[PDB]
RNA sequence: GGAGGGGAGUGAAAGAGUACCUGAAACCGUGCGCUUACAAUCCGUCAGAGCCCUCGACGUGUCGUGGGGUGAUGGCGUGCCU
RNA sequence: UGCAUCCGGUGAAGCCGCCGAGUGAUCGAGUGGUGGAGGGUGUGGGAGUGAGAAUGCAGGCAUGAGUAGCGAUUAGGCAAGU
């Protein structure tokens, strides 16, 4: 019958993507994909089998047209006129990760398990990150030819 | 004659709340509750069993797709690669290579890539 | 007002829990030579004898 | 030797009764009726147009 | 497995979840300190239930040859017994429906050692 | 070593001394049945070329005639009164495979 | 205190104790196993991790033509009748 | 129920289960437990023959809920007793 990990085969990887001058979307995608784990042949819906995401350099993330202006980042705090919106380069500015987070966390699934995903997703501004004795791999994003 | 009939009821009652077991509040205790269920629950399955060819296609191809990928390929071109080669291998066994025999995956990864044309976006 | 359906067994039951009662917490005393067993509370009237001890 | 319990009616001569209002894999739940109407409650004369 | 001894308080003029609230208390207990709790419990229901441990512990130590010093309440249960019935009269010639409730108390105590 | 045999309309992974739920064949326990493959893989090599398999057959000894699990179909459409209650037993075979 | 019970006895049987033949269900408990306190659930279905039990095999605990109970988690999913 | 057969205090029915079976209603002359006296099969005959709904009827039991309320406009308390 077909394969199911059985309690020790979830195997991890640490990858770190550079995100300068990437674009977000582009970014984003590559890393729900990891972090879900669709780049592995084990791969189980049911299953976080995916890798660990590191994300460097996400104030240096690359965002088309006006959208560094004119795109918002929307909040409501469940009150009334508790719509609070911010753009993304207000994002970028104040708090840099958010943008590159909730980027990724729209593309994965809103479930239990994308609960569990979003804790593999680590995220910094700067080029530096703590994550080094777990040893990860740089990851560039490419794109398969046909 | 007049018959007592509790005899005769109680055995559809008996077969459903055997059924329900497992269920939650009134749904596994109640007659009237299960069988509501019941309905719904074998309706669930015959959709489901139909629907389970489907999901089970969609893991193989989403494993075949990753394990394509590795090898530096999409799963599009797979596929017309193996049936340009005439291997009439399903995604089952496919899946279950790329899990448990990468390089028989590779291998037939080659042997697509191989079939495939020198320029697929050519009408031909 | 009324209740519009049937609560479930599992909510009944989860705020029926909550109707308990809390033990009260015993402490020796040794009245008459027996250790018998009563509230601190009325430890002084146990010492005493204005306690009922049965 | 023919006894009671070798008698037999003859083939097609006894067709089941059939019995309305017994469950919806038979004639259930109208009766053959439909929904309304005077036909669903009396019948009609055959003298009334 | 233990030695035990059984009582059964049937047909009580009290509610097996009032019952229950004092049970809870004991279950598991020593018969010493279950006793003593339900002395300085201030729920009615304490009485009856004392009652019956009391029972199965001398019938423990009587009938089973036991000594109380060893005796825990391995097992109790209180059982909604029978369920006398009364009418309320209410406002406007309602009539409303009132319910005696007894209950079953069921108590093992096990001679489990130290 | 293991193959993929086609049969049933399916196929299945298999090697020697596998055993293998399949369709119901016409034949009958302790016969030896001989089942065509799609893919051959002798552990690195790896065949795959119609000829060089339709030169390969899988053989496979028939153990016994069983049946699925119980399908209970029960179609319903509400308000209609429209129930339809089925039940189903796959017919299968059990084979284990022999030789490559 | 009684009620009620436990021993003892009667009885073929007290799982026949004047609440009494059998003694279902709703309903109420107790105990054991599994699960559940970051989660949005027509309450199930399909897949299914892990845990527990069981039946066989070999070899000594991993495997199976397995069976069951639980169910993390994922997909799908708008009660019955009129 | 007519007829013919069969089972049964070496334990029928009913009830609870296990293991299973059938395309379906459903089955179990397969099994255990409980139980205590009538049942099964075949062939015909006859039906008070199948309920989930009728703001259905009766009984029993839940939900609310250990919730409201515990029935005026006077007020109870101490000691001692039983």
């Amino acid at each position: 019958p077909t394969y199911t990990p059985k309690a020790g085969d979830t195997t991890r990887s640490w990858y770190v993507i550079d995100a300068s001058d990437v674009v977000l979307g582009r970014l984003a995608s590559a890393a729900a994909t990891l972090l879900r784990g669709k780049h592995k042949p084990t791969f189980t819906p049911n299953v976080d089998g995916g890798d660990f995401v590191i994300v460097i350099n996400a104030d240096k993330i690359a965002v088309s047209g006006d959208k560094l202006t004119k795109k918002f980042a929307y909040r409501h705090s469940g009150y009334p006129g508790g719509l609070r919106k911010r753009t993304i380069g207000e994002l970028l500015e104040k708090h840099p990760t958010r943008v590159v987070e909730n980027a990724i966390i729209g593309m994965l699934p809103h479930n239990k398990l994308g609960r569990q995903i979003q804790k593999k997703l680590k995220v910094y501004a700067g080029p530096d990150h703590p994550h080094a004795a777990q040893q990860p791999i740089p990851f560039e994003i490419k794109q398969v030819a046909q | 004659a007049r018959v007592k009939r509790a005899l005769n009821a109680q055995k559809k009652r008996r077969t459903v709340l055997k059924a329900s077991k497992g269920y939650r509040g009134q749904r596994s205790r109640l007659y009237r509750k299960a069988k509501e269920q019941q309905l719904h629950s074998l309706t669930y399955a015959y959709r489901d069993r139909r629907a389970r060819k489907g999901e089970f296609r969609k893991l193989w191809i989403s494993r075949i797709n990753a394990a394509a990928r590795a090898n530096d390929i999409t799963y599009n071109r797979l596929i017309q690669g193996l049936k340009a080669a005439g291997v009439e291998v399903d995604r089952k066994n496919l899946a279950e290579l790329a899990v448990s025999d990468p390089a028989a995956f590779t291998a037939l990864v080659d042997v697509a890539r191989a079939a495939l044309p020198e320029d697929v976006n050519a009408p031909s | 007002a009324v209740p519009k359906r049937r609560m479930s067994r599992a909510n009944t039951r989860s705020r029926r829990a909550q109707w308990k009662a809390e033990a009260p917490g015993l402490v020796t005393v040794s009245v008459a030579g027996q250790q018998r067993k009563v509230p601190r509370r009325l430890l002084k009237a146990a010492r005493l004898g204005l306690v009922d001890l049965d | 030797v023919i006894k009671l319990h070798d008698l037999k009616p003859a083939p097609g001569e006894k067709k089941a009764k059939t019995r309305v209002g017994r469950g919806e894999g038979s004639k259930g739940k109208t009766a053959g009726r439909g929904t309304k109407g005077t036909k669903a409650r009396k019948n009609v004369p055959v003298m009334f147009e | 497995e233990f030695p035990s001894a059984t009582a059964k308080a049937r047909y009580v003029r009290v509610s097996a979840t009032k019952a229950r609230r004092v049970i809870d208390l004991v279950r598991g207990k020593s018969v010493e300190e279950a006793l003593d709790i339900l002395r300085w419990a201030p729920q009615a229901a304490s009485e009856p239930v004392a009652k019956v441990i009391a029972s199965a512990a001398a019938n423990a130590q009587n009938n089973e040859g036991l000594d109380p010093s060893t005796l825990v309440v391995a097992t109790v249960y209180a059982d909604e017994g029978p369920t006398a019935k009364r009418i309320r009269p209410r406002a406007q010639g309602r009539a409303f429906r009132i319910r005696k409730r007894t209950s079953h108390i069921t108590v093992i105590v096990e001679s489990r050692p130290p | 070593t293991y193959a993929i045999v086609k049969t049933g309309g399916k196929q299945y992974k298999v090697a020697a001394g596998d055993v293998v739920k399949v369709e119901k064949l016409d034949s009958e326990p302790g016969a030896s049945v001989s089942l065509p493959v799609a893919l051959v893989v002798d552990g690195a090599n790896v065949t795959s070329k119609a000829d060089d398999l339709a030169k390969v057959a899988v053989t496979a000894e028939v153990l016994e005639h069983t049946k699925g699990p119980k399908i209970r179909i029960h179609k319903f459409k509400n308000k209609t009164g429209y129930h339809k209650r089925q039940g189903h037993r796959q017919q299968l075979t059990v084979l284990k495979v022999t030789g490559i």
